[PDB]
């Protein structure tokens, strides 16, 4: 399908370092942007970072920067997103999601990944 | 010095008379940077993170003062593609604080972009946007392949000339509606004034205590220079901010962050000369000091 | 850690394609040459222009 | 950082506006707002972007608008599947972010 | 309208200290022995071309500088009172006479482009200068307790940098803004021009002579 | 009288900083050139 793919259902417990994948598959990718989007149960949902696949510039949100890494397998047209250290009060809902520039919107939407790290096993 | 002697006549042999070999010049003790007060960091952010540029035909100029703003992160991490400067350098950017700094902001296709230069032509040059002759700043044409792309549009004028108009007919009305020859990118200028005003906007280096009555380079707002800091009784004008005197010397400047009236005398200097009397007769050598006192060895 | 490794990876952009770059220094003639042109020897000739 | 009506509720077949509220730098900056439609617990999905412009294959009950330092969300004729999160759009240049998101706006239909 | 400007429409030029020295500059000036136009009270509003001087005799509140009033160009109210100067490049809807007096001198103040409000600044006699170069804003404003026999008076006077922050706008008219007391009073106008001056610095650094280069 | 082959890999990008006066990355503590260089820097594409 023409969207932004990410793995199943999700779960692992804190203190492991997880580098989850989006791929993008059904356009043209090298000529709009494509990133990810967090948001919060319950809360308002923020754009986390974005890159540009036709030369890999990236950029991330104030708040979301150096948390977490990701990288644009354009060869593969993938993207990934990086954690060195996942908390237990990271339970949310992830969107990686692919925007456009000039209105500097978002256009395509993934489904999301129910992302749910605790304690508990 | 009769060593100094034998180096400066290029032989071995030495005869009667006063021989001119150097100068004597006391040497700096140690570095003073006395910066303005202000330690506020200005938004460079508002300019360079600023991404939605203003086209060329009605551009937006960005006015910024009263801090002492780093430029390490643009001059480090050379996040562009071109960064071409006239006047200023991109590693002694850190060293100068400016009488004010206006940040041009536009763009321009991927050709044509050395129409970004003082005299370049070119139909952007000729109509839209021409920099001075005696242009005096850094051009930052960082890249914009996901940027600038519709909107950004454009079409003999001033230097730094601003008009925005509409009149078989003729219109400039123009657009580019991009999404990497022809690729439009994104172009910042900054435009530097120097030495005309209060300098307000300056460097990250951390202001030192002031000295006085002592041989000591300084570095007063960017006033590179080595001397001594003695009072005057001239009165610097409360809106004055520093002297000159002919041959562009600033003999006076009023120190900021103290607003006190000085004069930077130059450092101990004194013609050393030598009188020996000729390595055929004698070896011991004789050293004259031009017009110092006595105490001042 | 003082160093990294940047990788260099291939299909990228310039900035990440490694141009392998050889640094010829030479030096002015001032000494004995053991490194000489493929110029043809010939003879000497004495007091002649 | 741009603040939205967190709750809507209304009948099927009314009309109701979104009031996408911010300050003079994100929203009264004169940059370009768009909208989404947030469906709960799915995915969300673009509705309005350019502030005039309309995608392939959505219903003209809505629309969207700018209005100075705000903007609105034209809602004509809500039906009973209208139940969803809906949620702001803009751009800043000077914030460094190149997206702008909104608090949220709660919109449902009983 | 021909009358003597003796020594009017000296400035420093840079703000830069000279002490006892000679400096030729390449400067707008008032040219010395130029004329004035004589205005009471109707107050005619009179083109400012490239540069004009103007001057005064709380009976000069302010000035206008719009190319196009009623809402449709940028322009300068700039106006001395309230204990608070106000220096705007609103879009004003500047009417055919907006006056003080208490106050009624703002008409539509939105949409502004420049924007200054700071400390106030001031048989007497003031003097203003309006000038725009290279993008800058600079005005100048001294005041001399000469008498009222006399137009002008002979000796030389320095003017100051009021203002140093810069706007960049379009002005080619000014109508200065009269008192109407419930005591009316005259003002003169003149004219800047590029002419080459020889400035004469003191050694305390006043401005003390100077000559005109494109004079006889 | 004696040269050398001084070899090295670099970002490719950065081929500007090898040059006898340069302030980049590499140039700032990985390998300077003297302002004097007499000598001729080859680079070409080795990305393959
Ligand atoms: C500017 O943008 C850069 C990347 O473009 C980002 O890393 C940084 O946080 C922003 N802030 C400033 C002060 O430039
Ligand atoms: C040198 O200094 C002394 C005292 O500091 C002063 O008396 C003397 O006049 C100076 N030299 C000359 C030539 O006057
Ligand atoms: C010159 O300055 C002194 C104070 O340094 C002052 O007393 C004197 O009146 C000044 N003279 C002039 C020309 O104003």
């Amino acid at each position: 399908e023409v969207q932004l793919v990410q793995s199943g259902a999700e779960v692992k417990k804190p203190g492991e370092s997880l580098k989850i994948s989006c791929k993008g598959s059904g356009y043209s990718f090298t000529s709009y942007w494509i990133g990810w989007v967090r948001q919060m149960p319950g809360k308002g949902l923020e754009w986390m970072g974005i890159i540009y696949p036709g030369d890999s510039d990236t950029r991330y949100s104030p708040s979301f920067q150096g948390q977490v890494t990701i990288s644009a397998d354009k060869s593969i047209s993938t993207a990934y997103l990086q954690w060195s250290s996942l908390k237990a009060s990271d339970t949310a809902m992830y969107y990686c999601a692919r925007g456009v520039a000039v209105d500097w919107y978002f256009d395509l939407w993934g489904r999301g990944t129910l992302v749910t790290v605790s304690s508990a096993s | 010095p009769l060593s100094e002697t034998k180096c400066t006549l290029k032989s071995f042999t030495v005869e009667k008379g006063i021989y001119q070999t150097s100068n004597f010049r006391v040497q700096p003790t140690e570095s003073i940077v006395r910066f303005p007060n202000i330690t506020n960091l200005c938004p460079f952010g508002e300019v360079f993170n600023a991404t939605r540029f203003a086209s060329v035909y009605a551009w937006n100029r960005k006015r910024i003062s009263n801090c002492v703003a780093d430029y390490s992160v643009l001059y480090n991490s050379a996040s562009f593609s071109t960064f071409k400067c006239y006047g200023v350098s991109p590693t002694k950017l850190n060293d100068l604080c400016f009488t004010n700094v206006y940040a041009d902001s536009f763009v321009i296709r991927g050709d044509e972009v050395r129409q970004i230069a003082p005299g370049q032509t070119g139909k952007i040059a000729d109509y839209n946007y021409k920099l001075p002759d005696d242009f005096t700043g850094c051009v930052i044409a960082w890249n914009s392949n996901n940027l600038d792309s519709y909107n950004y549009l454009y079409r003999n004028l001033k230097p730094f000339e601003r008009d925005i108009s509409t009149e078989n007919c003729y219109f400039p009305l123009q657009s580019y509606g991009f999404q990497v020859g022809y690729q439009p990118y994104r172009v910042v200028v900054l435009s530097f004034e120097l030495l005309h005003a209060p300098a307000t906007v300056c460097g990250p280096k951390k202001s030192t205590n002031l000295v006085k009555n002592k041989c000591v380079n300084f570095n007063f707002n960017g006033l590179t220079g080595t001397g001594v800091l003695t009072e005057s009784n001239k009165k610097f004008l409360p809106f004055q901010q520093f002297g000159r005197d002919i041959a562009d010397t600033t003999d006076a400047v009023r120190d900021p962050q103290t607003l006190e009236i000085l004069d930077i005398t130059p450092c101990s200097f004194g013609g050393v000369s030598v009188i020996t009397p000729g390595t055929n007769t004698s070896n011991q050598v004789a050293v004259l000091y031009q017009d110092v006192n006595c105490t001042e060895v | 850690f003082p160093l990294q490794s940047y990788g260099f990876q291939p299909t990228n952009g310039v900035g990440y394609q490694p141009y392998r770059v050889v640094v010829l220094s030479f030096e002015l003639l001032h000494a004995p040459a053991t490194v000489c042109g493929p110029k043809k020897s010939t003879n000497l000739v004495k007091n002649k222009c | 950082v741009l603040t939205q009506p967190p709750s809507v509720s209304g009948a099927p077949g009314q009309r109701v506006t979104i009031s996408c509220t911010g300050s003079s730098s994100n929203i009264g900056a004169g940059y370009d707002v768009h909208w989404y439609q947030q469906l709960p617990g799915t995915a969300p999905k673009l509705l309005i972007y350019g502030n005039s412009n309309r995608p392939s294959g959505v219903p003209d009950r809505f629309s969207g608008s700018k209005s100075g330092t705000s903007a609105s969300l034209a809602i004509t004729g809500l039906q009973a599947e209208d139940e969803a999160d809906y949620y702001c759009q803009s751009y800043d240049s000077s914030l460094s972010a190149l997206y702008v998101f909104g608090t949220g706006t709660k919109v449902t239909v009983l | 309208a021909y009358t003597n400007s003796f020594t009017r429409g000296v400035y420093y030029p840079d703000k830069v200290f000279r002490s006892s020295v000679l400096h030729s500059t390449q400067d707008l000036f008032l040219p010395f022995f130029s004329n004035v136009t004589w205005f009471h009270f109707d107050n005619p509003v009179l083109p400012f071309n490239d540069g004009v001087y103007f001057a005064s005799t709380n009976i000069i509140r302010g000035w206008i500088f719009g190319t196009t009033l009623d809402s449709k160009t940028q322009s300068l109210l700039i106006v001395n009172n309230a204990t608070n100067v106000v220096i705007k490049v609103c879009e004003f809807q500047f009417c055919n006479d907006p006056f003080l007096g208490e106050f009624r001198v703002y008409s539509s103040a939105n949409n502004c482009t420049f924007e200054y409000v700071s400390q106030p600044f001031l048989k007497n006699l003031r003097e203003f200068v309006f000038k725009n170069i290279d993008g800058y804003f600079k005005i100048y404003s001294k005041h001399t307790p000469i008498n009222l026999v006399r137009d002008l008076p002979q000796g030389f006077s320095a003017l100051e940098p009021l203002v140093d922050l810069p706007i960049g706008i379009n002005i080619t008219r000014f109508q200065t803004l009269l008192a109407l007391h419930r005591g009316a009073a005259a003002y003169y106008v003149g004219y800047l021009q590029p002419r080459t001056f020889l400035l004469k610095y003191n050694e305390n650094g006043t401005i003390t002579d100077a000559v005109d280069c494109a004079l006889d």
